[PDB]
RNA sequence: CCCCCGGGCUACACGCGCGCUACAAUGGGCGGGACAAUGGGAUCCGACCCCGAAAGGGGAAGGGAAUCCCCUAAACCCGCCCUCAGUUCGGAUCGCGGGCUGCAACUCGCCCGCGUGAAGCUGGAAUCCCUAGUACCCGCGUGUCAUCAUCGCGCGGCGAAUACGU
């Protein structure tokens, strides 16, 4: 009877956004909501030599790429579906929902 | 075999590895009353945390700093005993508790032997391993070998150095262990006997000195 | 008189692949047990032919990681090294061994004077 | 009561050690195969040497003689699958020796890339000879 | 009633629960008396020691502690005794006892390892290969 | 009175000396003539060394249980010289492991959860508890700071 | 005639990956699908969202 | 220029740089007792059961990863044997056998067992790195990768000596 969200985003802007999104409907609807729930942070590092040649001292230039993961409940109202559904999905943030 | 009561030992006062007491020791040297920390412990243990303060040596009881000294390899880059002493991979570097069990060891041959307190035994072998030397100065171009006095820190420092050094000369690749051999440095230093590497070194510092006066 | 783990020549022919291969070590038994190849197979085709009649010329080939099997006793095989064709004439001793190591590719290090 | 050096097969050992450390002056036998026989045997290998009885001698050498029908598994001795008559054996210095000679001169025999290793007397299996192995 | 607290110390993490007892106190379901090695054992016992028995004869406290060596675990456990001890007693002799003995009883210990760097990344971030030229 | 009162050494020893009564543990076939594993250079120097390892398997899946076959074989490895190369660790042998397990079950000393693991029995616990009252009043001998637990 | 003249699909190996930018064969990161030699990387990092954050 | 087969870059009287293992008791072996972090994972990680002395083999739950897995690390502690010896130090080289990957393992791969048992007894002239959770000591992950790590990039465990100068 519950319905469980996944946010992953590289932007934690849009996941506020989508977040006090679904906070205001479930709030001034009649409707629970447990979390927002913050996940461990998943970074990606490829670590690469600048040089083209092998010559000259060693040097090298480390990159990383961050996730940010966000979790909610949202006990699955017929309007919680409904007008949560529709709500601005920008590209920078991948949604996952599912039943339990 | 270890027996059980030593095995599972219990402190229940305060005192060095909860057997050895400190009120009953009196230093005499007036120069290293005041560097011989003589505070009531347990444990002697600071993890490394009067290291950056200049003069936070002197907040180290000699317990711990002798068993610092005593956590050593040897003798790389220099000669001592005729011979380098290089392990490196059978040496107890960053290993404290084989280095506080040698020290518990020679206390108890020390106190079995003399019938006192080893403490007071290493604050008189220290008083008398303690060097009072010569280095190079030039007054305006020209450079001298001349004769300067010591400090006491410094004076520590040698002292403890030169007494582990002994142990760790008489115990190697011999039948020997290192607690006996720190316990018969330690016993010779206190009673002035020439058989001691530090007594040795001292008297050979003092005599090349004197020359260069 | 020549005997491979007990048995004789005479014996190992009419043996058959599956008991011929728990003689040999493992090497060489995973080898055969996973199988032959075409060109393995096409020269082991030669081979028969040879043994009777029909094949009359010599026998070269690239295959050096080719095993010696009891029916190759008796034959001579011109195996490649890089360069040329050097001739193999298989003795029974050979069972159980590849022919790359009766052809040899680097030559024997008689060493000069340095230089600078 | 203890024998200080006992003769065994071949070989005077030292009666001074114990006996799974004496019977390794023999070529052909380890400290292992020492204490399997020793354990088969029925005699305990911590034990000061000296009170090897004749007969407690005798078996250890019944059982040298043919290890694997008194039990030692197969894969615990020195030439199983022997190339001439299979039956997995275990030799003790001599024909030890000569096993050793009879395989690389069986190698030589067909010109073998060991075999002309053997020979020229270079590194057998795949070592690389640029900078080390001199002389 | 019943108190809880907690120690930190290079990657370990313990929890202490103080209350009600007779005088036990057990480290990951077995008891301090026989703790092995003895500079670990003496590492934990010394705040026992200093508050007496006449505070220790009365409570029971039971540690869980995981996480980064028998050594750190030690020190962690010795903090979150003294920090119960204190808290439970609410008595100010035993905290200037301990802070005259060692301030660290109390205070922890900030000193985390520095990040390695390349030139020997494996050994550390200050030592590096040698040259000869 | 429990097996967290008294170290695994003594413990571990008089549960040996103790299972030399129970007939289904004895020691196979293979015992004197292997290694218990890969890491090892030299084998056993005790003639009784089955029985140390059956008892120390069975104060494990006791503690540690539910486990398998894997983990203890990860807790009886160790390191190994390599000659030339350095050192690594290795993880020792299973075929001692599964015995000792199937000869404690036939015993009825343990049980295995139909997924994950062996647990042990109340008669195997009550084993256990028991030897560790007996070392335990026998310690209180020396250590007198161990009446209170 | 028209057979020699194309490649083997090799499944392993240093000659079964390319980089789609370059078209080298060796160095190639081979890190989470992508397959981009170090150089080429280390050009289109950021325009894929990489930093230093260091 | 573009493709296929076979060889070579792995050749060795020698001179060098960087390292690994040691020349033993500040230890070797056997059996018992403890204690991490970083990262990674679809024909991938593979718990759990069964075979096998070992390496390995046959099934297979779950897991797209705060859920499952790689993962009860070593140094350390306890007891017993060895007691200053080219030895129970050391472990190169060689023989017989058993396996994995892969279209293919001789040239030219990695692992396991039994045997074999070479130099080396602390190192001249000269020279390198290191100011605190630093240096020394211990093992692990990941990159490369069908298989192969005495390497690079990182991770934690134990943890000092000296100077606050020229
Ligand atoms: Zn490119």
């Amino acid at each position: 009877q519950k319905a469980r969200i996944k946010l992953a985003s590289t932007n934690i802007k849009a996941l506020n956004e989508v977040t006090d999104q679904i906070k205001q409907i479930a709030e001034r609807t009649g409707v629970r909501m447990s979390g927002p729930i913050p996940l461990p942070t998943k970074r990606i590092r490829i670590t690469t030599r600048k040089s083209p040649d092998g010559e000259g001292s060693a040097t090298f230039d480390r990159f990383e790429l961050r996730v940010h993961k966000r979790l909610v409940d949202i006990e699955a109202d017929e309007r919680a579906m409904r007008q949560i559904m529709r709500i601005r999905v920008p590209e920078d943030v991948t949604i996952e929902i599912e039943l339990i | 075999a270890k027996p059980l009561t030593e095995r599972f030992f219990i402190p229940k006062e305060v005192k060095v590895m909860g057997r050895w007491s400190v009120e009953d020791v009196t230093v005499e040297d007036p120069s290293l009353k005041p560097y011989i920390n003589l505070d009531a412990r347990i444990l002697p243990h600071s993890h490394g945390r009067y290291a950056k303060k200049p003069f936070g040596k002197a907040n180290v009881h000699i317990v711990e700093r002798l068993i610092n000294k005593v956590m050593r390899s040897g003798a790389s880059h220099y000669k001592a005993g005729g011979h380098f002493m290089r392990r490196e991979h059978r040496s107890i570097m960053s290993k404290k508790m084989k280095a506080y069990e040698v020290v518990k060891e020679a206390f108890m041959i020390i106190e079995r032997r003399t019938k006192q307190n080893p403490i007071q035994v290493l604050v008189k072998a220290i008083e008398n391993s303690a060097p009072r030397d010569t280095t190079t100065i030039a007054f305006g171009g020209i450079r001298y070998h001349m004769s300067v006095d010591v400090s006491p820190l410094r004076r520590l420092d040698i002292a403890l150095k030169n007494i582990a050094l002994g142990a760790s000369i008489k115990c190697y690749r011999n039948k020997t262990t290192y607690a006996q051999a720190l316990a018969e440095e330690i016993i010779a230093a206190a009673n002035k006997d020439p058989k001691s590497f530090a007594y040795s070194k001292k008297e050979e510092i003092e005599r090349i000195a004197q020359s260069s006066r | 008189e020549f005997r491979y783990r007990g048995y004789t020549l005479d014996e190992l022919l009419n043996m058959s692949l599956e008991e011929f291969a728990k003689l040999l070590p493992s090497r060489q038994r995973r080898s055969l047990k996973r199988g032959l190849s075409p060109e393995q197979k096409k020269l082991l085709r030669k081979i028969r032919l040879a043994k009777k009649g029909k094949y009359n010329k010599p026998i070269r080939t690239h295959s050096r990681d080719m095993i010696v099997l009891p029916e190759m006793v008796g034959m001579t095989i011109h195996v490649y090294n890089g360069k040329e064709f050097v001739p193999v004439e298989i003795k029974e001793e050979m069972i159980g061994h590849y022919l790359g190591e009766f052809a040899m590719t680097r030559k024997v290090v008689q060493h000069g004077s340095p230089g600078v | 009561n203890f024998r200080h050096i006992v003769r065994v097969a071949g070989v005077d050992i030292d009666g001074h050690k114990q006996v799974r450390w004496a019977l390794t002056g023999i070529k052909g036998i380890g400290i292992n195969f020492a204490t399997m026989v020793l354990r088969v045997a029925g005699i305990d290998p911590f034990m000061k040497a000296g009170y090897l009885t004749d007969e407690q001698v005798k078996k250890i050498e019944e059982i040298l003689a043919d290890p694997v029908a008194h039990g030692i598994p197969a894969w615990a001795v020195n030439r199983p699958k022997d190339y001439e008559t299979g039956k997995d054996m275990h030799l003790i210095t001599a024909k030890l020796v000569m096993a050793w000679r009879e395989d690389v001169n069986r190698l030589r025999r067909i010109r073998a890339y060991r075999g002309i290793r053997h020979e020229l007397g270079l590194p057998v299996r795949g070592q690389r000879t640029r900078s080390n192995f001199r002389h | 009633r019943v108190i809880q607290t907690a120690g930190k110390r290079k990657t370990a993490v313990a929890r202490a629960t103080i209350r009600e007892g007779k005088g036990r106190v057990r480290i990951n379901h077995k008891p301090v008396e026989i703790i092995e090695p003895e500079i670990a054992r003496f590492t934990i016992m010394e705040p026992l020691i200093l508050a007496g028995e006449e505070i220790v004869s009365r409570v029971d406290i039971d540690v869980k502690v995981e996480g980064g060596g028998f050594m750190g675990q030690a020190e962690a456990a010795r903090v979150a005794i003294a920090r119960a001890l204190v808290e439970w007693t609410n008595d100010m002799n035993l905290k200037e006892k301990f802070m005259k003995y060692d301030r660290t009883m109390l205070v922890g210990d900030s000193r985390r390892t520095e990040p390695h760097k390349p030139n020997r990344s494996t050994k550390g971030p200050r030592a590096k290969r040698q040259k000869s030229y | 009175a429990t097996v967290y009162d008294v170290p695994g050494d003594l413990l571990v020893e008089r549960v040996a000396k103790a299972l030399k009564e129970v007939p289904e543990i004895k020691p196979p076939e293979w015992a004197p003539f292997v290694k218990t594993g890969r890491h090892k250079e030299r084998l056993p120097e005790q003639e009784d060394w089955w029985y140390y390892r059956v008892a120390s398997v069975f104060r494990k899946v006791y503690i540690d249980g539910p486990v398998g076959i894997e983990r203890l074989r990860t807790w009886y490895g160790g390191r190994k010289n390599r000659g030339h190369a350095p050192e690594h660790f290795y993880k020792a042998g299973g075929s001692i492991i599964r015995k000792a397990l199937q000869q404690l079950e036939a015993a009825g000393f343990v049980q295995k959860v139909p997924g994950e693991g062996r647990i042990v029995t109340p008669k195997g616990q009550s084993f256990l508890d028991k030897i560790a009252t007996e070392l335990k009043k026998e310690l209180e001998e020396q250590i007198p700071e161990l009446k209170k637990y | 005639k028209a057979d020699y003249n194309k490649r083997k699909p090799r499944k392993f190996g240093k000659g079964a990956r390319r980089c789609m930018r370059c078209g080298q064969y060796g160095p190639i990161i081979r890190i989470h699908g992508l397959m981009l030699c170090r150089h080429c990387f280390r050009e289109v990092a950021p325009k894929l969202g990489f930093k230093k954050y260091e």
